[PDB]
């Protein structure tokens, strides 16, 4: 029988299939998926700075010191903030936070953060500073209030006009918070503050604010028709903030030194910290991948693959292989 | 396929050739066996590996922070973000799906080309000293022992040495 | 003559041309365009819920009951709103609508909509409720006003302080509308309302509003230097809205129960309803197509092909064919 | 074109072959005619149909509501929307136009390959029993009646049966 | 020796390399880069209308006539505005400009622009019009003020109520600017304006404004705790603007006729005019190119190639060529 | 490469052929030299030029004004613009880089095809009157003077005229 030589190619036991532009379900000897589909199921550090995880508090409750929140633990820097979808503890006393979303964005990523006392609670000689409490803000079965600001009321049927300054002698920007109380009617107004017609003026080198309380008949929320409305500014180094008021003033006691480099955002997630590190975080887990595409979640923070609506992206590596 | 060799005139692959992608099967009085073509296999591996790595490495990745920071009276702006997000999702989804389909066609046709080219290299060495059977095989008109078979595989087949016995 | 067999390919009478990357105007045996260029020239239902078509009224005129508009016909749900580019009948009495664009967006797609009386026009015992009319808002050759709100004025040279509440006892959100009149000067102020210094306070569980009339010397618009300014809120089930005023109050009579699922937008179009259904609507007509691309119009509502700047996208199907 | 057959060594198409894309023309003492290759034609139809359907079906389509809801003191936001809209238009326009150009090249070259492969299948059956004319045709050195012609078209041509008359 | 004919292909001395999908650094006989990397290093006209180049002034300082700015030269049209990153001369007297970013956007591209006198400085018979100056706004070593508006103060211990109108008898929209002064305290208030409780009302056919001065204890900025706050409107042809005030009024003297066709934006650049023309401007230079892509700068104005993060996009033209 | 000719069975290019992309080298008793194939060269030039021009001309360019017009309390909107800008940059960067890689592969394979097709045109004219050496060259079994060489290059080679001397 004559001798033969033949040309041919590799086959194996692979049942892996790919699609081509002209033909579906082509069985090949080897293939490779380029879609990332896995995450670790945990909230991690980002490059590798820890997030601020607020458990059951909103950014506002945390900043103002809502007493129903966990006690303030100093975290001097973070990469992103995690809130639950619906934090139970936000504003214990009902009301509003001015420019709240911009403030949250500003605080999303922070390089240095430090709470300091700027106006001692003990320094209010002409006003009552230890009766500013409410059943809406309990601490240990007793009426209390946001811990970082002070609800001042009249003393000896008198509310002298307040003139207070704080000068930022620090080398860092200072986040300062204050508020106004909106009472229910004129009888309540004079009961708390004596003076019927009141204001709060606040000035810096850029801020020129004058607040006045609005009376309205409002629905009771947690038994209260009154409202607190909070405000904030960034006090630059060597600038001074000047408060003036003859009533309704929710004064600062504590403020926060901040150093701001980059920004990130607020992640909504029900997960807890996982003692891990990552380049790409999603609300249901982190991604560790050099793949070009992923299908896990759109609300990512970090350096992530491109998000696609796909179950698989499989590249042929090897050759057409007879199927089983 | 495009080059007519793989699942074409060469009707199927060889489970028996385990050490390469393309190669040869010989049969003579001394026996039979498979030998991988090392050079074409390695070049093909490098080629496909480069393609995959380019698809991966050419992607520009940058830091972004994707959340939902607009309020109940900022729904028009929130809708602007929706249209943008959905828009980029549609772009990347389409481009990724078609890229995979198109490159898979290229890869399979590349292997086919590689096999056709190997076939032709042999064909032109053997010329008139063997019969081209049409199935990827050549039937020698002379005895071709193991050393002769290796000469064909390494591209040094000596046609003048055998032409007399072939005729 | 020796026998022959030949290999060859199909040709036909096609003059269809395509372009390739290397060569233009290649004649082929068969081709297929993948660009959608056709529409039906009509405004249609979307999946398949009818749009709200406002003919010659703005959303504001429709909501407030501008008398120059067509009488209110109940449409209990819709998929998108159609306005003309420039609706002739908007605010008959000149002025403004607060947060108007957000309100329009909210109302763009509605699952349930129902007008109800919340404060009977007949219930204003201490004020005049049937003289709040203007030549700017005619109905049938006689001065009238927005039909869904009431322009109250003094009675017997007296405007008693109003204290009114409505409680949302319904199971659905309620859209509530009110306004304030801004008179021309103090003489006009006291002529209409008796009291020289007036307010309108409005409170819910979230709203804490106090409006005051601004006097300005303004240009006459339709003979009038006065202005109406309108406001709105979403009153949740079981919440109450509380109004207080001693003048200038444009009171609600009717409000709207709403159920909100998705959103869409406001389409600007001069077309009328076409008794049709579609997945993709444009302002000049609807598209019924599974093609990947279209070139009809960018301002589409629905699930549409991708919009491109192209006159044709023709794919070769068949083979190179000799041209004519 | 890429494979050298269509409008190449096979200089033009056949109006006379109406029932397929690729096939054969025979001429012998009994007459002449065209016969479609059913198998290659159907495979090609399936192939091109799949390509078109993939281009169509891989597109992700989602609900969007595109309007103009920003006011006269929101022009900076309206400009942000303009840049986004125009940006996606530029992306889809470029990608659609090039996709069409590139896939049309692939389609025409695919047909060319299919014809070349059919040609080669015949070439290798006939080998030395016919002259390769260079124009797509083979000139037999023996009589090839209708049954013989069908054997070539169905890939069962018996070379040993005719080699003697051919020489 | 037998005769031979051979088939072959072109080679040359090219060392140009390209990358392919399967192989890097392939030497070829000819190649072509499709990435634009060059600019002319100059700020140019755009199609071919000159930009407005503000040198060391902000748009606000330029509009209001900050005296520290260069004297106003009429430029009747422009294609885009160029500011330095940090213009030294903005608001000489400290304060704020209302809706400033929208105004800048509106003024970015202008088809006609013409400054006109609308209220002569000499027409203020009952008020002092030549003492409205400050050390913060010097001109030639002497206290001055924004040149296009007038800081009115009391005369003979009297500030009569102002009632002033301007009617736009021109055929073009008119940009009108005014301001309010916010003093430091009541003693300063009465010193400048006599009247302790003051307002500024401004009305057009659309505008209905009432400003009141806010007192605050503010930080000294350039020695001053006072503030100026500026406002603006677009007065349509045949409409009238009506001012009323009994103090704190920074009155218009000059306004600007404008014709608005397209928009562009504000370019931030430190370059000067280069007496050139272009279709595509960047802050570091203009691009003259029909190439599809560029890598120069993202902040472009005009019809530009697509911006990419790439150092080269080199297409093969010729054939594989043996390297050196 | 895909078609097996360039840097394949034709192992290298010719510095000596200056006036075209593809062509012929002849050697006979009268001398030797290079001649460009004008037709294939021009068609290839037109083809590649068209590809480059399509990549350039199919781009839709429109006026846009890109600045930074949002203030310190509009950072959420400014971030929306960032995500959009960065998004389009990533899309164009990826698509441009891959386009270049993919089209460069097509261009090099196109040249390879063009050379293979020229080779085959000659092969089929010469058939049995010359030996196919396997390196791009044919060795004549008859004398082929300059006029004969030109007949091959212009596609009018007369096989019957030489078959007797070749055998
Ligand atoms: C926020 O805080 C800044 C720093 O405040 C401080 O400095 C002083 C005032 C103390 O209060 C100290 O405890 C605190 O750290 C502040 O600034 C200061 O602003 C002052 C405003 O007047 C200014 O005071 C003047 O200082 C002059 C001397 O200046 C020279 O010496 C300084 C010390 O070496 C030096 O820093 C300066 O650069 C300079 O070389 C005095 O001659 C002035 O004269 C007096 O003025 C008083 C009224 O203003 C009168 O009572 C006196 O009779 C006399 O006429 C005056 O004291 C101080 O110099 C500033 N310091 C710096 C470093 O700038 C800043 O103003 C605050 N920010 C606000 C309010 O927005
Ligand atoms: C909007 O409307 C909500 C429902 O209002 C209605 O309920 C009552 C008040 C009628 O007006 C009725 O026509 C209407 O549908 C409203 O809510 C109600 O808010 C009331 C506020 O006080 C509250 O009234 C109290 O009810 C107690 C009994 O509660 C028990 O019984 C109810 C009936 O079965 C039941 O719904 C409750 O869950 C509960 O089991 C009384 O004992 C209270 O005592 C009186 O208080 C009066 C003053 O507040 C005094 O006049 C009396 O001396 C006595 O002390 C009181 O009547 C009512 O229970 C709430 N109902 C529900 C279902 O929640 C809601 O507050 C309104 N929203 C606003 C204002 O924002
Ligand atoms: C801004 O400016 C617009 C034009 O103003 C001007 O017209 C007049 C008033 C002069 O001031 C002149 O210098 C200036 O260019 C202005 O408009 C005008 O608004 C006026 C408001 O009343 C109006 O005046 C009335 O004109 C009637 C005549 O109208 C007929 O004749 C006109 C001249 O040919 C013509 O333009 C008109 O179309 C029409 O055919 C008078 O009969 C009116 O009667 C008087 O009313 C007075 C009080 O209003 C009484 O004092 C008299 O006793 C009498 O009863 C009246 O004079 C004028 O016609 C309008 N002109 C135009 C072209 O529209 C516009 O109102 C201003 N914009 C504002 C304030 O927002
Ligand atoms: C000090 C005190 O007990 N005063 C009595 C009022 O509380 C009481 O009115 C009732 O007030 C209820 C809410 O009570 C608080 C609260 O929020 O918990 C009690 C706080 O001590 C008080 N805090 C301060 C700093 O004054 C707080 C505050 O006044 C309001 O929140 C301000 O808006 O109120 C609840 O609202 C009831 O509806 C209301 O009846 C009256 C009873 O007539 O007597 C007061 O002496
Ligand atoms: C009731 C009446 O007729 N009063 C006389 C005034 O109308 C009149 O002043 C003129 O008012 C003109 C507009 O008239 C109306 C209107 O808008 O149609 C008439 C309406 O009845 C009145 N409605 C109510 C509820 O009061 C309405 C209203 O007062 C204003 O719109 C409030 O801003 O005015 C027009 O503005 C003329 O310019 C003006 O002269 C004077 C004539 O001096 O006598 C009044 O008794
Ligand atoms: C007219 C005059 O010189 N008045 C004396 C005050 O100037 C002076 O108070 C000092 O004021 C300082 C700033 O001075 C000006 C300024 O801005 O340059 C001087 C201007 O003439 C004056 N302009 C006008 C139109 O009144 C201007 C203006 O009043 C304020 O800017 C309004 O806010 O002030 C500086 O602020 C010093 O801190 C302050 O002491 C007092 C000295 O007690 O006497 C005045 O007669
Ligand atoms: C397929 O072949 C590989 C390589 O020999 C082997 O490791 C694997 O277990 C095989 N799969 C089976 C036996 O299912
Ligand atoms: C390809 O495979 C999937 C199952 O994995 C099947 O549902 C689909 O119909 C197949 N398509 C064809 C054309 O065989
Ligand atoms: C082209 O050929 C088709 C198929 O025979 C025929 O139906 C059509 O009418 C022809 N076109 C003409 C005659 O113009
Ligand atoms: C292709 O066809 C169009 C007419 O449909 C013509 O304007 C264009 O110039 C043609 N291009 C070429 C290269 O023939
Ligand atoms: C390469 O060849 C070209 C064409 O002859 C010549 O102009 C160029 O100078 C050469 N490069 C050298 C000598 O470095
Ligand atoms: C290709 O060229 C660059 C230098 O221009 C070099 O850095 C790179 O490593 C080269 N890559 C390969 C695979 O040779």
């Amino acid at each position: 029988d004559p001798d033969q030589i033949c040309i041919g190619y590799h086959a194996n036991n692979s049942t892996e299939q790919v699609d081509t532009i002209m033909e579906k379900n082509v069985t090949v000897t080897h293939a490779q998926d380029i879609l990332e589909k896995k995450h670790n199921g945990k909230l991690c550090d980002l490059d590798g700075v820890k997030p601020l995880i607020l458990r059951d508090c909103s950014v506002a409750g945390w900043l103002l010191g809502n007493p129903m929140c966990d006690e303030f633990i100093n975290v001097p820097e973070w990469s992103y903030i995690v809130e639950k979808a619906n934090p139970v503890n936000d504003l214990c006393y009902p009301g509003d936070f001015n420019d709240y979303e911009e403030l949250k964005h500003l605080l999303s990523r922070i390089n240095h953060f430090e709470k300091i006392q700027i106006i001692p609670k003990s320094s209010w000689s002409s006003h009552e500073a230890s009766l500013g409490v409410s059943s809406a803000c309990p601490y240990q079965g007793k009426s209390s209030f946001f811990r970082n600001v002070v609800w001042l009321i009249k003393k000896d049927s008198t509310y002298p006009t307040i003139k207070r300054s704080y000068n930022n002698t620090n080398q860092e920007d200072l986040l300062v918070l204050w508020g106004i109380h909106h009472p229910n009617d004129a009888a309540e107004q004079t009961k708390l503050y004596q003076n019927p017609t009141t204001y709060i003026s606040v000035g810096t080198s850029t801020l020129n604010q004058r607040l006045v309380p609005r009376i309205a008949t409002r629905s009771k929320v947690k038994g209260l028709s009154g409202r607190m409305e909070f405000f904030w500014t960034i006090l630059k180094p060597n600038d001074a903030i000047n408060f003036e008021s003859n009533g309704n003033f929710i004064a600062p006691e504590y403020a926060y030194k901040i150093v701001k480099k980059g920004d990130s955002t607020i992640m909504k997630s029900e997960l807890e910290y996982g003692n891990c590190n990552t380049k790409c975080q999603t609300p249901m887990g982190a991604i560790n991948s050099s793949m070009p595409f992923h299908n896990i979640h759109p609300l990512t923070i970090g350096e992530c693959p491109k998000y696609v609506k796909s179950n698989r992206l499989v590249l042929a590596i090897g050759l057409r292989n007879s199927p089983q | 396929g495009l080059f007519g060799a793989i699942a074409g005139f060469i009707e199927g692959g060889w489970q028996g050739m385990v050490d390469g992608w393309y190669g040869y099967h010989h049969s003579n009085e001394q026996g039979s066996g498979y030998a991988a073509d090392k050079e074409s296999t390695q070049k093909a591996i490098d080629g496909v590996t480069n393609k995959v790595n380019s698809i991966i490495d050419k992607m520009n990745t940058q830091f972004e922070a994707v959340g939902r920071e607009f309020n109940n009276l900022e729904r028009r702006i929130e809708n602007l973000n929706k249209k943008m997000e959905d828009g980029f999702l549609d772009v990347w989804t389409y481009n990724a799906e078609l890229l995979v389909l198109m490159e898979n066609e290229r890869t399979l046709d590349f292997h086919d080309s590689n096999v056709k080219n190997l076939y032709d290299k042999v064909r032109l060495q053997l010329r008139d000293n063997a019969k081209e059977l049409g199935n990827g095989c050549f039937e020698f008109y002379h005895k071709c022992d193991n050393e002769c078979m290796e000469s064909v595989r390494n591209g040094t087949y000596d046609y003048p040495q055998y032409s007399e016995e072939a005729r």
